[PDB]
C-alpha cells in the first residue's frame, strides 16, 4: 500500500535475497534499539538526569532549558545516520522512545521497587512532541538547514508546553508550618533523599533582573536557539559517525585508508545485472 | 552505617550532637514519630570542611521508610537550607509518619553546602503493619484532600501512554517494509526520487497537526484544571542560635595523646571554676560517642541507646572544682567503643586534633557543657 | 519607572527607604539641588539579592539632565563604592546641578554588585531654562579652571581629525586606480611583478616616518603641558553606620496573607512595648510605599510625594501599646496602591515572603522604627 514493490524491483533482489535483506533488519534493527536505549540514556542521566529524576527539580530556568539541549544531540547524530543512508525519517523519535523505555525500566526497577520511592514522584517526564516535530520538519522540508533552524525552534520550545499536563497539577500550593510550598517541594520534603539535600537543586532562584512572568518564556527561547546550533554541530558528527574505513597496509609496511564500495552503485553495475 | 568511615578529626569538630530522643521505639504504619535533639557548631571548626552557610537538617533512613511530615531547627520550619553560626548551639525536631514496616537505624545529620553530610547517632526503631495500608492525607491551599503516596499518578501515566503510543505507530508505520539493503542499494543506485511516497507525506501532514493540535489542548485542558499554581519554592531558611549559657567552668587544652595500637584518648586540661558552686565533670561526648562516669550515669536517658554509652571515663582527681579554683586533670577515655569507631584512623589524618563536648554538673543538678579541642600526639605502644 | 517590575519579596526585604526629601521643586539651570534621606538594610535580605559588599549610591534619572556634584552616605563622600552592613541604617545626601530643562522623575538608587539595581522612591522635580546656558566650572589641583561640559573637546577631535586624514590619504592613494579586477587578473596570470610599485614604496616610508615621528610629538608635547597627572582612581569607601537606636517596641510576626484575586496585606503580629511611656502605631513603609493612619498623618512631611501615600492602614486595637504589655495586633494594609505596585505579583515567585518597615509613635513625639518581616500566604477570593 505504499511502494515497496516497486522498491525492491528496483534494488533488483530475487526472492532469496529479498528474505536475507529482511532477516538483516530483524536482527539489526532490535540492535540499534538497545544501543540507542543504553547510550543515550547514559549520556542523558549523566548531562541532565538531576531534573530527570525528581519532581521538585522541574523548574522555569534550569529544566526546560538543560533538557532539550542534551536531547538534541542523540537524535540529530541518528536521524543523520537514517536519512543520509537509508532515507528513514523516524530518527529523533526513536531516540527519545528508547530514552523513556530506559527510563521508566530504571524507575520502575530501580527507584521504586528497590528504593522504595513512589512512582509519581519520578516521572521524567516526556520529551517526545518536539522529536516528532523535528522529524516532520525533516521529512518534509528535505533540507537539514532549514530543518536545524525550524526544527531545533520546536524542540526547544515545545518541552514545556508538553510536559505542562503532566508536573502542572505537582504546583498547587499546599500550607505546612505556615509556610507555603509547592505540592512538588512537600513531595520533595515528604520522601527523604538522604544524599541529596535540598541546596543542591539547581533550580530557579529569582533576581533583580528578572522579569517573573517571561522566565519560562525566555528559557524556552535560549533552549530553542542553542538548539538549532546543537543539531547543526551534530549533524557535522553524524558524518564522523559514519566514517567506515579500513586500515590496510603493504610492502614496505605502509598503512592506507581505503574504502569498501557498493558495487550496485556504481555507474553501469544495475544495467549489466540482467 | 559510614559515620566511622568519615575521618574522625573532621566529625569530631564540625557538629557536636546532644540530647538526642528518638521515639516512639515501635509504631504503626500512619502512625506519628519524632526524632528531637540538640546540635553544637564547634568553634575548632576543621578547614576541611566548608562554613555551613547553606546547612539543611537530614534524615539517614535506610530508605524512605518514614516520611519526613516536618523539620524544624530551633522553631523554625527547615524545609530550605539556611545558614548557621559556628560556636552556637541549636535545637531540631523531625516529625515523620510510619510508611515501610521492618528495623531501621534512623539518624540524624546535617549536611553542609561543600563540607558534605555530618552523620550523627542513630538508634533502631520499628515499623509494624503494611506498607499496602500506608495513606498520606493532605490538605492543598485551592481545597483538594489528596494522598502523597497516590497523587498526580495516573495523569503522568496517561499522557506518558499517549505520547509513547503516538511516537511508537510513528517508529512502526517504517518498520513495516524493507528498510535497510534496499533502501541503501536504491538510493546508492537511482537517488532517492523513488524513495519518497506520498503516503509517507499524508501521515506526516496528520501527525504533524495531530502532534501540535494535543500539544496546544493538553496546555489549555491543564491551565483550565488548574488556574492558580505556584513555581517551585526556593530561598533560604533564617533561624536565631540559642542564647549563649552562661558557663562557670574554662577549660585550656595544654596536651592530648592516643595510643596508636590500642584503644584511649588521654586529654591534659587546666579547668577554672570562676562560679560559686562546685563543679563535677561526668561525661564526654564525640560523634555521637558518650563516655560516662558515676556523676555522668547520674544525669543520662534510660531510653538512649547502648551501644553508644561506654562507662569509661576516668580523672586523675574525680573531685567537685570547689568554686574560684584552677586545677590540672587529666581524662582518660577508654573503651572497646574506640575501635568501633575508628579513633585508631588519626595516624593518616592530614590534621591530627581532637574535639568532643565535656559535661559537668553542679551539686543542685544544673548542666555546663564546654566544646574542647585540641592537637592529638600519637603513642606507639609496640614501640 | 521600572521598580514595579522587579519581584516584591526582593526589594520589600532589601533596601527600606525612609525620610526622603526632594528639593527644590522647581529650579533653574546653573542651580544646585539636593536629594537627601535614609535607608535600612532588612535583616531579612533575600537570599536572591547578595550581600551588598559592594554598593553605589546613584541617582535614577531620565538621562543625566542633573550633573551629580556629590553623593554622601552618612558624612563620606562615596565617589567610590563600598560595603554595607545589614540591620544597619545609613544616611544619604545627593547634591546635584540643573542641567537640561523639562519634568523629570527623580530617584534614589542602591547599586549593589551581584543582586543589581534597588531602586527607591521617586518625585517630579522641573528644571526650567536652557541647555545652551549650562555651565559647570570647576577648578583643577594644578591651579586651572575648566568648564565640564567643554573639557578635552577640541583636543580629542583635533587628534581624530588628524589621525583621520591621514588614514584617509592612505586608503585614498590606492583607490584611485583599477583595484579589484585587473589586479586579480595580472597577480593570477603574472604574478606580483607588475603590482609592485616604487612610488607606494616612497609614499610608504614617507607616511610611516610621518605615523612614528608624530606618535612620538604627541607624546612628548602632552607630557610637556601636563607634567603632573594622577591616575584613574579606584579603590573603596568606607563609613560607620547610624548608632543603634534603642526601640522598645519588640514585634513577633505570626502570621500573613495576601489577596489573591484582590488588594489587601493582612500581618498577625505579637508586639511588646518594654519600654515606660505608651506607644502607638501610625505607618507601615515598603518599597516606598507608605500606609498610613490618624497617629502616621500626624508626623507625615507635608512635601512628600502624595502618589505614594495610601491612607489605609488599620488595626484591629488601634490604642497605644501601654508600657510593659503584650498585644495581639492584625494590621490590614488595603488600598489600590497594592495593585499599582504589583503586591499581587506574589504568586509567581520563587519566595512568598513580605517585608517592611512598621513605624510608631510616643505621646511625646518620639518615633520607634521596626523592620517586620514573613512569609506570606495567597488568598484566593475567587475560589
Ligand atoms: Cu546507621
Ligand atoms: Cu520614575
Amino acid at each position: 500500500i505504499f511502494r515497496t514493490e516497486e522498491i525492491l524491483k528496483a534494488a533488483k533482489m530475487p526472492p532469496e535475497a529479498v528474505h536475507m535483506s529482511r532477516l538483516i533488519d530483524a536482527v539489526y534493527f532490535p540492535i540499534l534499539i538497545i544501543l540507542l536505549v543504553g547510550t543515550y540514556h547514559m549520556h542523558f542521566m549523566l548531562l541532565a538526569g538531576d531534573w530527570d529524576f525528581w519532581m521538585d527539580w522541574k523548574d522555569r530556568q534550569w529544566w526546560p532549558v538543560v533538557t532539550p539541549i542534551v536531547g538534541i544531540t542523540y537524535c540529530s547524530a541518528i536521524m543523520y545516520y537514517l536519512w543520509v543512508n537509508y532515507r528513514q525519517p523516524f530518527g529523533a523519535t526513536l531516540c527519545v522512545v528508547c530514552l523513556l523505555i530506559g527510563e521508566w525500566l530504571t524507575r520502575y526497577w530501580g527507584f521504586y521497587w528497590w528504593s522504595h520511592y513512589p512512582i509519581n514522584f519520578v516521572t521524567p517526564g516526556i520529551m517526545l512532541p518536539g522529536a516528532l516535530m523535528l522529524d516532520f520538519t525533516l521529512y518534509l522540508t528535505r533540507n537539514w538547514l532549514v530543518t536545524a533552524l525550524v526544527g531545533g525552534g520546536f524542540f526547544g520550545l515545545l518541552f514545556y508546553p508538553g510536559n505542562w499536563p503532566i508536573f502542572g497539577p505537582t504546583h498547587l500550593p499546599i500550607v505546612v508550618e505556615g509556610t507555603l510550598l509547592s505540592m512538588a517541594d512537600y513531595m520533595g520534603h515528604l520522601y527523604v533523599r538522604t544524599g541529596t539535600p535540598e541546596y543542591v537543586r539547581h533550580i530557579e532562584q529569582g533576581s533583580l533582573r528578572t522579569f517573573g512572568g517571561h522566565t519560562t518564556v525566555i528559557a524556552a527561547f535560549f533552549s530553542a536557539f542553542v538548539s538549532m546550533l546543537m543539531f547543526t554541530v551534530w549533524w557535522y558528527l553524524g558524518k564522523v559517525y559514519c566514517t567506515a574505513f579500513f586500515y590496510v597496509k603493504g610492502k614496505r609496511g605502509r598503512i592506507v585508508h581505503r574504502n569498501d564500495v557498493t558495487a550496485f552503485g556504481e555507474e553501469g553495475f544495475p544495467e549489466g545485472i540482467k | 552505617h559510614g559515620e566511622r568511615s568519615q575521618e574522625p578529626f573532621l566529625r569530631m569538630r564540625t557538629v557536636q550532637w546532644y540530647d538526642i530522643k528518638w521515639g516512639p521505639e515501635v509504631t504503626k504504619v500512619n502512625e506519628n514519630a519524632k526524632i528531637t535533639g540538640k546540635f553544637h557548631l564547634a568553634e575548632d571548626w576543621p578547614r576541611a570542611a566548608a562554613q555551613p552557610d547553606f546547612s539543611f537538617f537530614n534524615v539517614g533512613s535506610p530508605s524512605p521508610v518514614f516520611v519526613r511530615l516536618s523539620t524544624k531547627i530551633n522553631g523554625h520550619p527547615w524545609f530550605i537550607s539556611g545558614p548557621l553560626q559556628i560556636g552556637r548551639d541549636y535545637e531540631f525536631e523531625v516529625n515523620l509518619r510510619a510508611r515501610i514496616p521492618g528495623r531501621h537505624h534512623m539518624h540524624a545529620m546535617l549536611n553542609v553546602k561543600d563540607a558534605g553530610p555530618i552523620a550523627g547517632p542513630g538508634a533502631w526503631m520499628n515499623i509494624t503493619g503494611s506498607w499496602d495500608d500506608f495513606t498520606n492525607p493532605l490538605k492543598l491551599l485551592t481545597g483538594e484532600t489528596i494522598d502523597s503516596e497516590t497523587f498526580n499518578l495516573s495523569n503522568g501515566i496517561f499522557w506518558h501512554v499517549v505520547w509513547m503510543s503516538i511516537g511508537i505507530f510513528w517508529i512502526g508505520v517504517f518498520t513495516a517494509r524493507p528498510m535497510f539493503l534496499p533502501r541503501s542499494r536504491v538510493l546508492l543506485a537511482y537517488g532517492d526520487d523513488l524513495l519518497m511516497d506520498p503516503m509517507d507525506k499524508k501521515i506526516t501532514w496528520v501527525l504533524a497537526i495531530l502532534t501540535l493540535a494535543l500539544v496546544w489542548g493538553g496546555y489549555r485542558y491543564t491551565e483550565n484544571k488548574h488556574p492558580y499554581t505556584v513555581p517551585i519554592q526556593a530561598g533560604q531558611s533564617k533561624v536565631a542560635a540559642l542564647p549563649v549559657a552562661p558557663n562557670p567552668v574554662s577549660i585550656v587544652i595544654t596536651d592530648a595523646n592516643y595510643d596508636v595500637p590500642g584503644r584511649a584518648l588521654r586529654v591534659t586540661m587546666e579547668v577554672t571554676n570562676n562560679g560559686d558552686i562546685p563543679v563535677t565533670f561526668g561525661e564526654f561526648t564525640t560523634a555521637g560517642i558518650r563516655f560516662i562516669n558515676s556523676t555522668g550515669r547520674k544525669y543520662l536517658d534510660p531510653q538512649y541507646p547502648r551501644e553508644l554509652i561506654a562507662v569509661g571515663l576516668n580523672f586523675d582527681d574525680e573531685s567537685a572544682i570547689q568554686p574560684g579554683q584552677t586545677k590540672e586533670l587529666k581524662m582518660e577515655a577508654k573503651d572497646a567503643l574506640w575501635e568501633i569507631q575508628r579513633l585508631m584512623a588519626l595516624l593518616g589524618d592530614p590534621e591530627s586534633r581532637f574535639g568532643g563536648l565535656l559535661m559537668s554538673w553542679d551539686a543542685e543538678g544544673n548542666r555546663h557543657i564546654n566544646s574542647i579541642a585540641g592537637p592529638v600526639i600519637p603513642v606507639f605502644t609496640k614501640l
